[PDB]
């Protein structure tokens, strides 16, 4: 009764259409005890569809779930950022101690390029007084994910310095955020000047580059 | 109708987890509640549930689970925990009494249970100010916290549009570090203020940090 | 929205050679058996189930003589019969759901035995 749903790569533009199949090894109870859940980042899953095709109270008609016994599929019509998520499927067994989640498929939105808005940010001197130095390179609502930081002090290349977190699809316009921790000590961030992110990216023709002198 | 879950947090390998589901709206008498579990970056897992007559049932697996109930709660017990154990933990309300897997239709928030030896530390905040188009971001570096979760709230929550919080990311002295950005117009710093309201529940920490310009 | 005729629960001994756990639904509204469905349920476990589109029953090779009036299913007699050692070694709590159509309900009986 393992259950195995497409791999999770879905993707379409706003009102293009994405398919996620859910197999399970053992058919589930009355071929049709099957249902769907849509999990956006940090929140609870919401049911959509239960006893395979049938919808949950306020779930558009676009989510059209179909199979039997060992096969369904969950068909995401006139997608929109609204639906970027990762969708698990979820059967019964004739023995309980096999009910089970399929492993989920995340689907992403296709939208229109968008490079980043870039922004570099200092340490405070907050923490300088703790003798480490945050330098914070901000990159806003890109699309698509791919985007590469380029740390340099005094236009010298950085490396093994840094830390990145980039943020989930935005569900209201389907960009993403990034961000670029580097990490210095008080000495070694006192004994430069220039401190500046390169952010190149598909939407940018040229590198984009961000700086600031320590101590404007 | 509704459910609530107690706190989670930190919990020594030596330690027991004991959670509790509170549900309103409705009878434990006419439904199943179910336990399903999320290690991060990982997919939902089924642990089990316990029927609407009051008997518990177990999925197939690792754990040493115990769900029971009284009037109006539901508490899900664990013991001898491991590092796999660290997971964000969702009580659910299963409609076929009975507790076959129908539909799970009224879901709990969540709580984050993190099983690891280390201690719990409170998070530093800084201010992450703009220096310099006509929009300018600022945030709130939440720096060396344990273990996840922070939550960063805005002007105690009357800005939400245009804010970004991180994931929190790992580094190599063992601690987690996120920050929280916000994009507002150039023109509005120095007549608005943006203040970041920082929690950490496990350390009993609350931080409110007036991020300014320079 | 099935409602039943409820048992708290049905006794036996070792003079029972059958046991008759009770299911009866009230308000059932089908003319043919092909749209009724019967599960019985113990212990997590289907031990007997109907589907009456398929006229085919289905039981655990350890509740092999489990049974359903089928003839009195769409008067609302869903009750399940078994012999004494299926019984005796599967007392406790059962669970009764019928689905006529999407109507479905469920209703619980205590099997007991007497010494
Ligand atoms: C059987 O179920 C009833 C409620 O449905 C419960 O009160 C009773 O104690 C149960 N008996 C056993 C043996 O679990
Ligand atoms: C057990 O047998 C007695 C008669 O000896 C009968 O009245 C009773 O209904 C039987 N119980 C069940 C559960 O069939
Ligand atoms: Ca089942």
């Amino acid at each position: 009764p393992m259950l195995t749903q497409s791999p999770s790569f879905l993707s379409a533009s706003v009102g293009d259409r994405v398919t996620i199949t859910c197999q399970s090894s053992q058919s589930v109870y009355r071929n049709k005890y099957l249902s769907w859940y849509q999990q956006k980042p940090g929140k609870a899953p919401k049911l959509l569809i239960y006893y395979a095709s049938t919808l949950a109270s306020g779930v558009p008609s676009r989510f059209s779930g179909s199979g039997s016994g060992t096969e369904f599929t969950l068909t995401i019509s006139s997608l929109q950022p609204e639906d970027f998520a990762t969708y698990y499927c979820a059967g019964d067994y004739s023995d309980d101690i096999e009910n089970a989640f399929g492993g989920g498929t995340k689907v992403e939105i296709k939208r229109t390029v968008a490079a980043p808005s870039v922004f570099i940010f200092p340490p405070s001197d907050e923490q300088l007084k703790s003798g480490t130095a945050s330098v914070v390179c901000l990159l806003n609502n890109f699309y698509p994910r791919e985007a590469k930081v380029q740390w340099k002090v005094d236009n010298a290349l950085q490396s093994g310095n840094s830390q990145e977190s980039v943020t989930e699809q935005d569900s209201k316009d389907s960009t993403y955020s990034l961000s670029s921790t580097l990490t210095l000590s008080k000495a070694d961030y006192e004994k430069h000047k220039v401190y500046a992110c390169e952010v190149t990216h598909q939407g940018l023709s040229s590198p984009v580059t961000k700086s600031f002198n320590r101590g404007e | 109708q509704s459910v609530k879950e107690s706190g989670g947090g930190l919990f020594q390998p030596g330690g027991s987890l004991r959670l509790s589901c509170s549900v309103s709206g409705f009878s434990l008498s006419s439904y199943a509640i179910s336990w399903v579990r999320q290690a991060p970056g990982k997919g939902l897992e089924y642990i089990g549930y316990i029927s609407s007559i009051g008997d518990p049932y177990y999925a197939d697996w690792k754990g040493r689970f115990t769900i029971s109930r009284d009037s109006s709660t539901v508490y899900l017990q664990m013991t001898s925990l491991r590092a796999e154990d660290t997971a964000v933990y969702f009580c659910a309300r299963s409609y076929p009494g009975n507790g076959d897997l129908g539909r799970l239709d009224i879901w709990g928030q969540g709580t984050t249970v993190t099983v690891s030896s280390a201690s719990t530390k409170g998070p530093s905040v800084f201010p992450l100010a703009p220096s310099s188009g006509g929009t300018a971001a600022l945030g709130c570096l939440v720096k060396d916290y344990f273990p996840e979760p922070v939550t960063v709230s805005w002007n105690s929550g009357a800005l939400t549009s245009g804010v970004h919080t991180f994931p929190a990311v790992l580094q190599s002295s063992g601690l987690y570090s996120l920050s929280s950005v916000v994009t507002v117009p150039s023109s509005s710093l120095g007549t608005q203020t943006y203040i970041c309201n920082v929690n950490h529940k496990p350390s009993n920490t609350k931080v409110d940090k007036k991020v300014e310009p320079k | 929205q099935l409602l039943f005729n409820k048992t708290k629960s049905v006794e036996f001994t070792f003079g029972n050679d059958t046991v008759v756990i009770p299911c009866f639904v009230t308000n059932m509204e089908a003319q043919n058996t092909t749209e009724v469905y019967v599960k019985w349920k113990f212990k997590g476990r289907d031990i007997y189930t109907f589907d009456g589109a398929l006229n085919k029953s289905t039981v655990p090779t350890d509740f092999s003589s489990a049974k359903i009036e089928v003839s009195q299913l769409l008067k609302g007699d869903a009750s399940l019969k078994m012999d004494k050692s299926d019984a005796v070694s599967h007392t406790g709590n059962y669970t009764c759901e019928v689905t006529e159509l999407t109507r479905e309900g469920e209703t619980i009986i205590e099997l007991k035995y007497r010494v």
